[PDB]
This record gives structure tokens, C-alpha cells and sequence, in this order.
């Protein structure tokens, strides 16, 4: 059950759907409608569609209606009649969408075609975000996408992370499990697999391939630094080289220059860095300086 | 009178074409200087 | 708001000065320099064209 | 597993993608839209695309919408349908993007072509940055880049750090592992490797090469000084020469002139510099003066 | 491993790259944009490139955008696809760049050609500098420089410090290690080395030469004085001549004239100068007066 | 545009001084001194942009760019 966790099947992908709607039933926490003319304009549009023509010159000050944007994911092999979850986000000067209801909303694709219709009740946590909510099974699929699955005798497994070693390992595992020339590698990210012609046979082949177990070879050493959240993460391949480190208000537990020993595994690296007595914000600067000097034998990525 | 040929005050060409720059040397420096005067 | 431009024989419309009406006017909070902030006792500022 | 940590494969590189978008669902912490006209202009553009035409003369004062810039990395051998992480950063006078949602955003390359589409929910730490966030698998790849991998019989390994000794060591290791003329050195940074013609064979060759172990030869002595963060880092090759040092409010633990002994290894250097009793900010000036005089037998780099 | 620390190889040099960019995602600590018109002008340029045309007459008051200058180093033998670190510095009236992101920035050379593209997240220490930051692997190399390495049979080692004795020592070491006429000296700073024609052979020759050990002969006596930082550094070759010194508020530990003995080594000099009981700021004037008189048998350099 | 008010706070105009060593070769690096020229308060964490270093004959002999170290 590792191949399904390391790769994705070519043609089996997700799309993004967007749409505009109105959320009603709020407890006076909707749009002001004086700074958001589109709310009243679209409410008048809906009323006109339903058979009510409000005169153009009239002041409408609503409190229970909010103009919202609805986002959804079009799943692979989606069929009409199926339901998907949607996210509803306020667009202007609304205060809360706690007990609102989303009216009929057409969800358009990139090609500006309706692929789903959204309508349901919003669930809002209520420190919690008030202007955003989620509706489970809130949209019904209305259009279906053609696909080439089942045509041809080749399917590509696309690795989540590029690696020649992992691509070769997956290819060798498939060849060890299902014949000599069952899988070949095209690059560091794509493995081409030969499958029998048809739909059911390819589904069977993919079902056998997906749950296969592949031992993950060691990746590249990498230290991920998030300055916006104040976090540091080091994987198991990080090593250290011996060198001296000095930083403000940090001293030997003594002098301001502290030795850092040569470290081979991650436990040694953690011990050496904890001997410094550094706050993670200080550890960020220490790690960047050590990468500049050359002690840190890892790829420092700031995210 | 106005058809008599005359030599203008500013004789010769009134424009100059830029000369293409010297070929850069294969030394590993971006800074390349023209022949100094 | 209309502005006359030289040569042009018709004023050019620039913008509408909208007036804000409150349902309780005494409850506005006086900031000082001739300005009032909305208050829970004077909520819902209604921006309307002057005269209506 | 050291060659993969010391070099990069030619043609296996990452690109940068940029785009513009709108983030909705904020709790009154969005753009003021009076000092940022582009937010309202692009919201009107989106509404017009969706079928709603707001009249040109109208005052729109939003609070839950922020105009944002989205940045992403195009991975090597990227295939359409694959998902990548994106970074979302506010552009003007917005207060927070804590619970926002990124709408459909096309991510352009340097050539101003769409290579991915971004849409998802932002995660913001919440001392923490409020105007910046990250969306994991927030963008789906839409375009693929042609490449020359698998063509020809030559591939170049490019060292992260230039070194004739390390280039020769990598070349000798490859020649010791996979035949006589398998790898040759072109300069201090590039090692040319002969591979069989084809795609699968080159993937196999790179998989064997990448995890190979190479003993790292000693680099150049280097002292990295970061005055902006107040840090000093010295690698294992730094030595010291005997000389006298004087600085303000520093004295023998006595006279203001303190002797610094000749030091061969890093432990001796650390001991000699800690005998001075110098704060790291004082140590920066001391190290610069010693480099000027000649005691410090290392390359002093200010970063 | 001393020759690599004493010399540099001809043609193996570093260049400097500069560029302009915008940093977004700040927490209200960006440019005021009223005193820095170029920030808004370049933001409008970027938006126009992305497809958004903000009308020329409009007031844009941003708070999360700062105009920055990006500096980078072009390494020797740089290849496209490789990543380098960049430094990001604010240009006008910005308050902080703590959690900012650098957008697509082209890094130009002296010849005004793009050699790299910079984009990433800034790391700022946070007494610490707030308007300057560093991005590790923040720029990808896009252009490559031609070089003459591997052509001809001559390569020049350039000493960091000019010295006839050190040049002769390096020449003699190379001749002792790799044949009779392998290296010759051209001046006090340059040593010419004969290498076989080709690329791999020269890399091998330089790999053998670089890690060679050379005993450093004694340099010129030198006393470095930094009045701006208040430091004095004396190397091991400094000697003293016997003479009397008088200075304000300094007396025999008695009379104001104190004898200074003739000193041969550095320990004797340090002892004689510490017997004076002089503050380093007083020691600066004392040393300058002694150099004028002639007691100090060293080169006094003020840095 | 020529008519515009620019009031900066993070930029200082500076003069850079350096020493050309004996037998200097292109590609070699030297130390430089950076000194403020007018009404600036500090250069504690500044960065020097691309600066051509001229000789007495007004010819470029070096290019300066780096991070300044100030005692503080």
C-alpha cells in the first residue's frame, strides 16, 4: 500500500470549480449592501428570475444576505448525480455566516462551463473563522469529462517527488511482481507501465499495482525553516561537521564560542544543536550561518 | 537667386552610426572594458 | 458635483456626495474634531443620495 | 548517499512561477480597497467573467477580500495533473489572511505562459506572520516542459561548491565503481559522465550513481560573520597565529593586551578566542582586525 | 591543504550580480509609497505584465510591499539550473522585511545582462537588522560564462598576499612534488605552473596542487589599529626598542615617565606594554608616538 | 518621473576607498572602507551596491560590492 502513496496515475486528476452565490438566513450578520452593490444587484436578479420585479429606483438595506464565493473540487471520473463538498467564503464586509444557507450556485470550470450546482447549509465552527464555511455533499455534479483511460497499452505513474532511485525501485518492484517488461522508467518522475487493452483489465492491473509495497530509499538531506511560523524540521539524512558557533547572549554552559562536534546521524545532530542552548529563532540564524560556512551538510530550504 | 547651389554651415554627415562592441575576452569576468584611452 | 472646463459648453459630472442617515442620531460617539463614530446605540449607517 | 547530496544533474532543475489572485473569507482583515484600487478592479473583472456587471460608477468598500501574489516552484519533469505547494503573500494594506481561501489563480512563468492553476485554503501560523501563508498541493500543473534527458550519451554532474579536489574525487569514485572511462572532469564544478543511449538505461545509471558514497576532502578555511543576526561560524580548517589583541573593556583575567597562542586545530582556536572573554559583537571586530594583521589563517566572509 | 588557502587559480573567480525587486507579505511594515513612487510604479508594471491595467490617475497607498535591491555572487564555472544565495536590502523608508517574499527578480551583471533569477522567502534574524535579509538558494543561474580553462599549458597561482619568499616557497614545493620545471615564479604574487593539455589532466594537476602543504615563512611585522572599533592587533614579528613613554593620567606603579625595555618576541612586547597600564585607546596614541620616535619596529597600519 | 518627491530612509550615499596591491591580478579580492558623505546616522547593517573604484587616472581598477561590518 505504498505505490498508491508515492505516485499518481496519469489522467486520474482533480479539477477546480468556482462560482458565485448568495447566503441567506443570517442573524443580522450579512452584507451591509451599501458598500457591496453586487449583493443587492444579484438579489434583484434572482427575484426577477423568480417573477418579482423590484423597481430600479429603490433603497434596499438588507441584513440577512451575504454575497459569497463558492469553491469546489471536481473529482476524477466524476459522474452526474454525485455530490461533492464545497467551501463558502464571504466577499465583502460581512460579519458572519454562522447559520446561513447557500442558494442555487452554478460552479464553473476554467472553460466557464457549469460542472456542478451547489446548494445547502453551511457549517461554521464558531478564535474560529466566521466568514468561511464548508458544506459536505453541497454540490451535485452536472457535467462529465471525457477521458482516454482504457485506450492504449501504456499508463504513466507520476512520482510525487522526483528521484531516479525511487523511480528505479518502483520499476524493479513492478517487474519483480508482474513480469519482465511490465514497467519502464522514462525520467526521475515518470514510470511507464504496459497494460492490456481494455477498461476492466487496466482497472485490475492498477488495483494490483496500487497496493504494492516499495521500500523507500534514503532521500536528500534537507532542513526546512519556516520563519513565518517559527519552526525548523530536519530529516534523518542531516549530518554536521565540526565547527565553532557564536551568537548573541549564547555562551558555553563560559566563552561565547561553542564547539559543535562532527555528527553522523540525526540523534548526534540534535544533541550537538541542543548543547548550544539556542531558541528556534536563534537556531534559524545559526543554521543559515553554518550552511554558509559549510558545517551543515544538508539543503537549507526556507518555506 | 534661391536656386543657386550653396554649401551649408554644417557640412558633412549629421549622424553617426554606433560601432559594434569589442569581442569579450574569455577570462572568467563579466566586466569587459573597451580599449582605454 | 459638476465642473466647468474651458471650451466645453457642458459641465462634467464628477461624483455624488452621499449623506449618511442614522436611526438614533444622539448616540453617535464624538471623536473630537467635528467627527462622529458609529455606536451600538446608533448602528446601521444608511448611505443615501441627498434628498431621499 | 553522498553524490546526490554534493551534485545536481544537468537538465534536472526547478523553475519559478508567479501569479495574481484574490483571497476571500477574511474576518474583516482584508484590503481597505480605497487605497488599493486593483482589488476592486479585479473583483469586478471576476464578477463580469461570472456574469455579473457592476455599474462602473459605484462605491465598493470590501472587508473580506485581499489582493495577493502567489509564488510556486515548477519541479523537474513536472506532469499535468500533479499538485505543488504555493505561497500566498498580501500586496497592500491588508491586516491578516488567517482563514482565507485563494480563488482560481493562473501561475505564469518567465515567458508569461500559464504552467499551473492555484486554488485552496491558506494555512497561517497565528510573533507569527499574518500576511503570508502556504497552501500544500494548492496548485495543479497544467503545462509540461520539453527536455533532452535520455538523448545523447553524456550527462553532467554539477557540484554545489566548486572544488578541483572534490571533482576529482567524484570522478575517481565513479571510475572505481562503474568502469574505466565512465566519468571525466571538465572543470572545478562539472563532471561529465558517459551513459548508454536511451531513457531507462540512463535512469538506472543515475540511480546507481546518486546513492554512491564519496569521502569529502577538507575544504578552505572560512569564518562566516553575520552582523545583521550577530553570529560567527568557523569551520574545522581555521587555524590561528600567535599575536596580541587589545579591545575596549577587555583585559587579561590585568593589562589590556592579551596574547593569543598559535593554534592548529579548531578546539585550540576556540580555546584561545574564549580566553579573550569577548562578546560575539566584539569577536567580529577582533576577527576582522586579526585578518587584517594576519593571525587569522582563514577566509573571512561577511554575509 | 595550505596552497588552496594561500593562493587562487587564474580564471577561477567570482562575479557580482545586482537586481531590483519587490518584497510582499509584510505585516504593515513596508514602503509608505508616498515618498517612494518607484514602488507603486513597479507594482503597476508587474500588474500590467500580468494583465491588470490600473488607471494612471489613482491613489495607491500600500503597506505590505517594499521595493528592495537584491545582490548575489556569480560562482566560478556556474551552470544554468544551479542555485545561489542572495541578499535582499530595503531601499526607502521601509520598516521591516521580517516575513516577506521576494518576487521574480532578474539579477544583472556589469554588462547589464541577466545571469540569474531570484525568488524566495527572506530570513531575517529579528539589536538585529530588520531591513536586510538573506535567501539561501534564492536565485537560479540562467547564463553561463565562457572560460579558457583547459586551453594552453600554463596556469597562474595568485597569492593572496604579495611575498617573494612565499612565492619561492610555493614554487619550490611544487618542484619538489611534481618534477623539475613544474612551477616558476613571475613576481612576488604570481607563480606559473606547467600543466598537460586538456581539461581532465589540468583538473587532476590542480587537485594534487591544491591540498599540498607549504610551511609559511615569517611575514613583515605589522600592528593593525582600528580606531572606529577600538582594537589593536600585533602579529608575532613585532619587536620593541627601549625608550621612555609619558601620557596623561599614566604613571609608574610614581613618575609620569615609564621605561619600556627592549623586547625581542611578542610575549616580551605584550609584557612591556601591559606594564604601562594603558587603555587600548591610550595604547593607540602610545603606539603611534613610538612609531614616530622609532621604538616600534613594525609597520603601523590604521584600518 | 523627473517631478516627484522621493524621501528615502534606508539609503546612504557613501565614498569607498581601497588599496591596489603590488602585482594585482584580475579576479583577486581586496578590502574596502566605506564612509558616509552627508547627514547619515548609521551604516550598521548596510550593503554596498556595485561600485567602480577609480584610480588617479580615472580608470576603473576594481569593483566593490558586499556587506559592511560596523563595530557598534
Amino acid at each position: 500500500e505504498r505505490i498508491r502513496d508515492l505516485t499518481s496515475v496519469q489522467g486520474v486528476r482533480e479539477n477546480s470549480l468556482i462560482g458565485y452565490g448568495l447566503v441567506v438566513g443570517l442573524d443580522g450578520t450579512g452584507d451591509q449592501t451599501t458598500q457591496t452593490p453586487f449583493t443587492t444587484q444579484t438579489l434583484n436578479n434572482m427575484l426577477s428570475q423568480l417573477g418579482i420585479t423590484v423597481p430600479t429606483g429603490t433603497n434596499m438595506q438588507l441584513k440577512n444576505v451575504a454575497a459569497v464565493m463558492v469553491t469546489a473540487s471536481y473529482p476524477p471520473f466524476a459522474r452526474q448525480g454525485q455530490t461533492i463538498d464545497v467551501v463558502v467564503s464571504s466577499m465583502g464586509n460581512a460579519k458572519s455566516l454562522r447559520g446561513g444557507t447557500l442558494l442555487m450556485t452554478p460552479l464553473k470550470g476554467v472553460d466557464s462551463q457549469v460542472y456542478a450546482l451547489a446548494q445547502g447549509n453551511i457549517l461554521v465552527g464558531g478564535v474560529n473563522q466566521l466568514n468561511g464555511g464548508r458544506i459536505t455533499n453541497g454540490a451535485i455534479i452536472e457535467r462529465e469529462l471525457p477521458t482516454q483511460f482504457g485506450a492504449g497499452n501504456t499508463i504513466n505513474l507520476q512520482l510525487n517527488d522526483e528521484d531516479f532511485t525511487m523511480a528505479q525501485q518502483i520499476t524493479d518492484a513492478i517487474n519483480r511482481a508482474r513480469g519482465y517488461g511490465s514497467a519502464t522508467a522514462l525520467d526521475a518522475r515518470t514510470v511507464q507501465v504496459r497494460v492490456p487493452s481494455g477498461n476492466s483489465s487496466q482497472v485490475r492491473f492498477l488495483a494490483d499495482i496500487q497496493n504494492m509495497e516499495v521500500n523507500v530509499t534514503p532521500q536528500d538531506a534537507k532542513v526546512v525553516i519556516n520563519s513565518r511560523t517559527g519552526s525548523v524540521v530536519m530529516n534523518r539524512e542531516v549530518t554536521l561537521d565540526s565547527c565553532a558557533v557564536a551568537q548573541g547572549n549564547l555562551s558555553v554552559t563560559g566563552g561565547s564560542l561553542q564547539s559543535v562536534r562532527s555528527s553522523a546521524n540525526l540523534n548526534s545532530v540534535v544533541r550537538a544543536l541542543n548543547a548550544l542552548g539556542a531558541t528556534p529563532m536563534d537556531l534559524m540564524s545559526i543554521l543559515q550561518s553554518m550552511q554558509s560556512a559549510g558545517c551543515l551538510r544538508a539543503k537549507l530550504e526556507i518555506i | 537667386c534661391a536656386w543657386i547651389p550653396a554649401k551649408p554651415l554644417v557640412q558633412g554627415a549629421t549622424t553617426a552610426q554606433p560601432i559594434p562592441g569589442p569581442v569579450p575576452v574569455a577570462n572568467g569576468s563579466i566586466f569587459q572594458s573597451a580599449q582605454p584611452i | 458635483v459638476s465642473v466647468t472646463q474651458q471650451g466645453q459648453a457642458a459641465p462634467v459630472q464628477v461624483g455624488q456626495l452621499n449623506l449618511t442617515t442614522f436611526m438614533n442620531d444622539t448616540g453617535l460617539e464624538s471623536i473630537g474634531e467635528n467627527l462622529y463614530i458609529e455606536t451600538q446605540s446608533s448602528g446601521a449607517p444608511n448611505e443615501s443620495t441627498p434628498g431621499l
